[PDB]
C-alpha cells in the first residue's frame, strides 16, 4: 500500500513465495452455534460488562 | 427480592464474591434423554443404600411389635373360643 510498483512486487514475491507448496485446502467443517451465557462475578468491579450477541 | 432474611444473611455472611466464572447452555442445545439413565441407577443405588440403612431401627421396632402382636391375636382367639370373656 502506498509509493509501491506493482510489478517490482509480484518480481520479488516469484523470487521468494514462488516456492511454498500447494498444501491441502482449508478446513471446511461445521461450527456449531451454542446458545447459552458465560457470566465472571466480580462484585469489586466498578463497572458492569454485558455483551448479548445472535 | 431484597428486604429479605435471606439476601440479609448473604451480605453478613458471605464476602463480596470475586473469581467465579459460570457456563450455562440453553435447554435447546441440552438433550433430554442427557445423562438420564445412569442418573436413574446411580440414584437408585443410593436410595438403596440410604433406605437400607435408615430403616433398620424401624424393622426391629416391627419385629418386636409383630411379636407383641401375634402373641396378642392368639391369646384373644383362645379367649373367644372358650367363652372366658
Ligand atoms: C417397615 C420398615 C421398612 C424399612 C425400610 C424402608 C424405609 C423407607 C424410608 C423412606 C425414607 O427414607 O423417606 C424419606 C424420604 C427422603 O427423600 P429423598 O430421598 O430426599 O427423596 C425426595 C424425593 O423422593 C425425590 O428424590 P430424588 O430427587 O432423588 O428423586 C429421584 C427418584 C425418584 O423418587 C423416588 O424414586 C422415590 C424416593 C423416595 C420417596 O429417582 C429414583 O429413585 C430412581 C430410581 C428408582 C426408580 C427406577 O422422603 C422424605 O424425606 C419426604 C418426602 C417423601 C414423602 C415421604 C412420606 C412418608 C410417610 C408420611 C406419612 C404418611 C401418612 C399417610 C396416612
Amino acid at each position: 500500500s502506498g509509493a509501491v510498483d506493482h510489478g517490482q512486487l509480484c518480481d520479488l514475491a516469484s523470487k521468494y513465495f514462488g516456492a511454498l507448496p500447494t498444501g491441502q485446502p482449508k478446513p471446511s467443517g461445521f461450527t456449531r452455534f451454542l446458545g447459552g451465557d458465560k457470566r465472571e462475578t466480580n462484585q469489586l468491579n466498578p463497572l458492569t460488562h454485558v455483551a448479548v450477541a445472535f | 427480592e431484597g428486604h429479605s432474611a435471606y439476601v440479609a444473611l448473604e451480605q453478613r455472611v458471605n464476602t463480596r464474591q470475586k473469581g467465579i466464572i459460570q457456563r450455562h447452555l440453553s435447554p435447546y442445545d441440552v438433550d433430554i434423554r442427557g445423562n438420564g439413565f445412569r442418573q436413574i441407577y446411580r440414584l437408585g443405588m443410593q436410595k438403596i443404600r440410604y433406605f437400607g440403612l435408615i430403616g433398620t431401627p424401624c424393622l426391629l421396632v416391627a419385629g418386636a411389635y409383630r411379636g407383641i402382636w401375634v402373641f396378642c391375636e392368639r391369646l384373644e382367639d383362645e379367649r373367644y373360643w372358650s367363652n372366658a370373656l
